[PDB]
């Protein structure tokens, strides 16, 4: 089974992936780590073809908001120890672009 | 020019088309990249498939 | 052609990769690009089994030194445009740790 | 026992073992982990190899 063709992350792709993982009951609460996340990104990359360079969050401290509008996971402190926290409002409020309009 | 699925594919996104090995497709768009827009001959369902998972019939 | 088994990075493996990639000349002077590098790292991950989280460089501006001791490449200017420059003495001097112990 | 290569390999060091598809091997150790130490019957050289690239002869 070949590595799927590479493609850009999208708003719609980020919304489906978030709901899918939420269904899977994984990231919720899970303590964040570059390794765990790289593992995630690589899985999504292998499986769906979304190049592993989209899951960037905003600079801390506090909650880190996803730059990818449509990705419904934010990082909530619980270096701060962060936990992946689903928030469907991120599919409706591009917080990161307001806090840091420069990235866009 | 029909195509046949060489492997199984399970979409997670909504615009992707899940399919099983052996399923046959008719490509609607293939110039927009390596993820083609295919129509299932079996179900009439349209969506994007990993072009590298299908081969001509 | 399966993705090779995972295997930890080690001074020796970083030193070996440096000379390996030097043999298959191509990085020299090549203009750096996170994408170009992400591609490189994924190739080594599938090919040789080193989880893509080793080739991290120090902050800018100026020369960006490799954080993994053994990796004999640094990013050299000409924001700032960078290139991959093989610097053999990086295997004998952990510059990155000297100048940026915060990452250690 | 003897094992054979399903695909090629290209080592980044002399401590590992490069090879081609079909090369036979004598596994000198496989209790270290997933990268086995073996001897190429087709060259008479020892080095580590990705266990998943070789299958039993
Ligand atoms: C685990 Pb990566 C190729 C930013
Ligand atoms: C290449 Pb020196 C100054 C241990």
């Amino acid at each position: 089974r070949p590595q799927v063709p590479l493609r850009p992350m999208t708003y719609k792709a980020a919304v489906d992936l978030s709901h899918f993982l939420k269904e899977k009951g994984g990231l919720e609460g899970l303590i964040h780590s570059q390794r765990r996340q790289d593992i995630l990104d690589l899985w999504i990359y292998h499986t769906q073809g979304y190049f592993p360079d989209w899951q960037n969050y905003t600079p801390g401290p506090g909650v880190r908001y996803p730059l990818t509008f449509g990705w419904c996971y934010k990082l909530v402190p619980v270096r701060e120890v962060l936990e992946w926290r689903f928030d469907s409002r991120l599919a409706f409020h591009h917080v990161a672009r307001e806090l840091h309009p420069e990235y866009f | 020019a029909l195509f046949v699925a060489l492997y199984d594919y399970e979409a997670i996104t909504e615009d992707d088309l899940s399919f099983h090995k052996g399923e046959k497709f008719q490509i609607l768009n293939s110039s927009e990249g390596d993820w083609w827009e295919a129509r299932s001959l079996t179900t009439g369902e349209t969506g994007y498939i990993p072009s590298n998972y299908v081969a001509p019939v």
